[PDB]
């Protein structure tokens, strides 16, 4: 099924990790007057390169799916999974996050990356 | 001018016409440059076909001319008395000749 | 086995044409020249120490300089940097008062000057100013006893003068281009533009190129190779503007032997009208001394380019310009900050068949310019005090033919045409903007993984 | 709207010149050729000359060379025409005309001729 | 040898293709008038980083020369791998590939990596 660019807005995280392409299109889409263009295609890269700079050093570097080691520590919003990827959509989830969206990234970039990339030179020197 | 045209034409509204324009090796001939124009009697002068045959935006398509070989020709169909006047050919030859011109007229 | 697949590839030698923008770059010296916005040199780019270029092996490629779309780029950017140079000087409509003129303080020996006096605004608002100044024939007209006058743009424009701290010399500058486009130069020598070349070579920017204002003859700019190319987008239509360029170069020595005298005056306040003060005794014309010499074998230099156009055996025959303005019938070019517009007519006139000295050019001048053709906007030069000399390498030629004439007798050649977007293309000739398309696709043997 | 407004009737004598005009006002003067157009009464049109209003270019048919001088005024935008030489043949009416493809920068031709005047009858003995 | 920038265009698609690593030094390195310096370069890598995220939002997720499985279908001018890759230049190889290239990437996100690197997450979901 492929209904478009964000098409899949509000259906179900599984039907929703599908069009992970589509919305990787229009995040760079390509005297006076001419600054309300100049002024508006340099606010594209910075929607892309917010996460073109996170997704690098995490364990990510590509785009679209990418798998992490960070434990969901249940003092977090702690939910079955079917509660999670079967019983609701991007938007409804990604509401979950925000009590500890702020808390879920001290981890990803500043306890992953950070050490987890330096024993690759302490194993790599054989 | 350097096109030979014919003496006349006449005819009953409805009819159409060919007026023949004919030069040499140099003229109407040699290049493909031409262009008819209209002038009814008393005003400011027409024109109606350049190049072989494009019509400007506006021209009615009921005349359309042409260039082959050596003489070049016109063609204005269904005639009106609207088109009752004087005709002309030109042809940019080394600057600029002409056609000797032909009016029509109704009968 | 055999079932080709896709393959991808970075940084291919493949390109298509398209416009965008290019933008400046003159050394890293040129930004020190002072004088308040000598051109444009402000924020641009210094230059790179080194310079160097690139023959493209095998590459045979299309080259043009009609349609080439920076000829466009080119003399819009020239047109707005004008005033930008201008902006923030004097601007001096109120000289729209009369001015009661006389033929000069002479001894005759005739006058093409007056001496003109008029009252004028000064710095204090209730004190008003006697001065007179010299203006020539072209700068003030008559308006319909002795005769008084009036300044040219009056019935027409507002005029704004320069600043005298502005200099005026052509001074080289470099077109650039970013990361996804880049200029093409096809190295030919025996070069007549149209088609594909058979050593193409490439640069990523262009050379030095002056913005010489000049009509008739191409100053400052660049040589032919090995025979003088004639060159033209279109050698039928009369009407269209047709450039040679020179490979002998000739020595132009104008000269102004009149000390001239530099008069401020102060009616702001803190600006200034510049006027004309005594020129030293004697009287003397502005003219132009050329080498008689040079000029007869750069004659045969262009006319046995032109046997190669019409006949192993001819004739060819000159004559002064048709008429029109003094931008197409005189050889217009700076010299000082005020204008020189040499006279034409004593050049174009001889005839060719088959089997120590120097003329000069009479060389009328101008201050007050309507340059652009922008009804509204005219200016005045600060006169230049002092004689006015001018040494440069006459580069080129912009001309018009006659119609048919007499079919193939022979063909009357003048000069004309003028217009400002061909005498840059003049330089413009050897480069065409490309846009630059880096993915390739190739079918190589290899598939990936699921 | 446009116009190229002519001269009333002006009778002149031979050996002589006279002076014919098509004022400009509503269009851009100097990017667009404009011809010289004669007409004589009752007659074959003969082709006299043009101009590159932009400074002026002019040109003749070697026709009238030493004849004719043709120029225009830039700001009060007006085309002017002379004939020198004159003889009674000459008695005749006058068109200004210009070309299709005319601008800025590109430019063609000398062809496709759209305006024309108010007729500028002179007469000559 | 290291002779300079695209000396290979004329020249066979090995050859050309041979210096994956010198076309891509130089590109970034490190009032008026100053204005079309600017407007040239904020549209210099808006372009760039809309490629940045194409070889991260397919398989790819590195840097350099990336094969693919796609069908080369046959009406893309089929010679054999020693005709094509073996033989010709970007000068005569160019010359007949470009007008089908648009139908190539009908695909490369679409029914691919879109769908693909989902199937990598209901797979690893359960």
């Amino acid at each position: 099924v492929f209904l478009g660019f964000l098409g899949a807005a509000g259906s179900t995280m599984g039907a929703a990790s599908m069009t992970l392409t589509v919305q990787a299109r229009n995040l760079l889409s390509g005297t006076v007057w001419g600054i309300k263009q100049l002024q508006a295609r340099v606010l594209a890269v910075e929607r892309y390169l917010r996460d073109q700079q996170l997704l690098g050093i995490w364990g990510c570097s590509g785009k679209l799916i990418c798998c992490t080691n960070v434990p969901w520590n249940s003092s977090w919003s702690n939910r079955n999974l079917s509660e999670i990827w079967d019983n609701m959509t991007w938007l409804q989830w990604d509401k979950e996050i925000s009590n500890y969206t702020q808390i879920i990234y001290g981890l990803l970039e500043e306890s992953q990356n950070q050490q987890e990339k330096n024993e690759q030179d302490l194993l790599a020197l054989d | 001018s350097a096109l030979t045209q014919p003496a006349s034409v006449s005819g009953s509204p409805g009819q159409s016409i060919t007026i023949s324009c004919a030069g040499s090796s140099r003229d109407v001939g040699g290049f493909d440059l031409v262009s008819w124009y209209q002038q009814h009697p008393g005003k400011a002068p027409k024109l109606i076909i350049y190049e072989v045959n494009k019509r400007p935006s506006g021209i009615s398509s009921r005349f359309s001319a042409s260039k082959s070989g050596n003489t070049a020709s016109l063609t204005i169909s269904g005639l009106q008395e609207e088109d009752e006047a004087h005709y002309y050919c030109y042809s940019y030859a080394d600057g600029v000749a002409f056609g000797g011109g032909t009016k029509l007229t109704v009968l | 086995a055999e079932n080709l697949w896709v393959t991808v590839y970075y940084g291919v030698p493949v390109w298509k044409d398209a416009e965008t923008t290019l933008f400046c770059a003159s050394d890293a010296k040129a930004y020190e020249t002072e004088k308040h916005n000598v051109w444009a040199t402000h924020a641009c780019v210094p230059t790179d120490p080194n310079p160097q270029e690139i023959h493209l092996e095998n590459v045979t490629e299309e080259f043009n300089m009609w349609k080439n779309n920076m000829v466009e780029q080119m003399h819009t950017d020239i047109i707005s940097l004008w005033d930008q140079s201008l902006k923030p000087c004097v601007k001096l409509t109120p000289l729209c008062v009369t001015l009661q003129c006389t033929n000069v303080t002479n001894n005759i020996t005739d006058g093409e000057l007056k001496n003109c006096s008029f009252n004028m605004t000064t710095e204090l608002r209730d004190k008003k100013q006697k001065v007179y100044s010299l203006f020539y024939r072209l700068d003030v007209v008559q308006i319909n006893s002795n005769k008084e006058y009036r300044l040219i743009n009056c019935n027409t424009s507002a005029i704004t003068q320069a600043c005298p701290k502005v200099s005026f010399e052509p001074i080289p500058i470099h077109y650039c281009a970013p990361a996804g486009f880049a200029i093409l130069k096809c190295k030919d020598k025996k070069f007549n533009g149209t088609g594909p070349c058979p050593s193409v070579s490439t640069v990523q920017c262009t050379h030095g190129i002056k913005p010489v204002v000049s009509t008739q003859l191409l100053l400052n700019g660049s040589l032919a190779e090995e025979e003088v190319m004639i060159r033209s987008e279109n050698i039928t239509n009369n009407a269209k503007n047709i450039l040679v360029q020179f490979n002998t170069p000739v020595q132009i020595n104008c000269t102004r032997p009149n000390n001239n005298t530099r008069k401020s005056i102060r009616i702001g306040p803190g600006q200034a009208f510049y006027a004309t003060g005594d020129i030293i005794g004697d009287i003397r014309q502005a003219h132009c001394n050329v080498s008689k010499a040079t000029w007869n074998e750069t004659l045969g230099k262009v006319v046995k380019q032109l046997r190669k156009h019409f006949g192993n055996n001819t004739i060819i025959r000159f004559a002064n310009s048709s008429g029109g303005d003094l931008e197409v019938t005189t050889h217009s070019f700076n010299c000082g900050g005020e204008f020189f517009y040499c006279n034409t007519s004593g050049l174009f006139n001889s005839t060719w068949i088959s089997n120590n000295d120097s003329i000069t050019l009479p060389c009328r001048i101008k201050q007050i310019i309507n340059m652009w053709q922008r009804i509204g906007q005219a200016m005045y030069a600060p006169p230049i005090q002092g004689v006015i000399r001018c040494v440069s390498n006459i580069t080129g030629l912009i001309l018009t033919r006659d119609g048919g004439s007499t079919n193939s007798t022979t063909e009357t050649f003048r000069p004309g045409g003028g217009d400002m977007r061909d005498n840059w293309r003049s330089e413009l000739y050897k480069y065409k903007v490309v846009k630059i398309e880096p993915l390739g696709v190739a079918p190589t043997r290899c598939k990936r993984r699921v | 709207e446009v116009q190229l407004v002519e001269s009333g009737a002006q009778v002149k004598k031979p050996g002589a010149s006279v002076t014919v005009s098509c004022t400009a006002s509503g269009y851009k003067f100097t990017g667009y050729h404009m011809h010289w157009v004669r007409q004589a009464p009752g007659r074959g049109l003969e082709w006299m000359g043009w101009i590159n209003p932009f400074r002026g270019a002019v040109k003749y048919p070697q026709n009238f060379r030493g004849r004719v001088s043709m120029t225009r005024d830039t700001s009060m935008e007006i085309f002017y025409m002379e004939l020198s030489r004159l003889t009674s043949d000459d008695t005749a009416v006058y068109y200004c005309a210009r070309e299709m493809f005319d601008s800025s920068a590109d430019w063609s031709p000398w062809r496709g001729m759209v305006a024309w005047g108010q007729g500028t009858l002179v007469t000559v003995s």
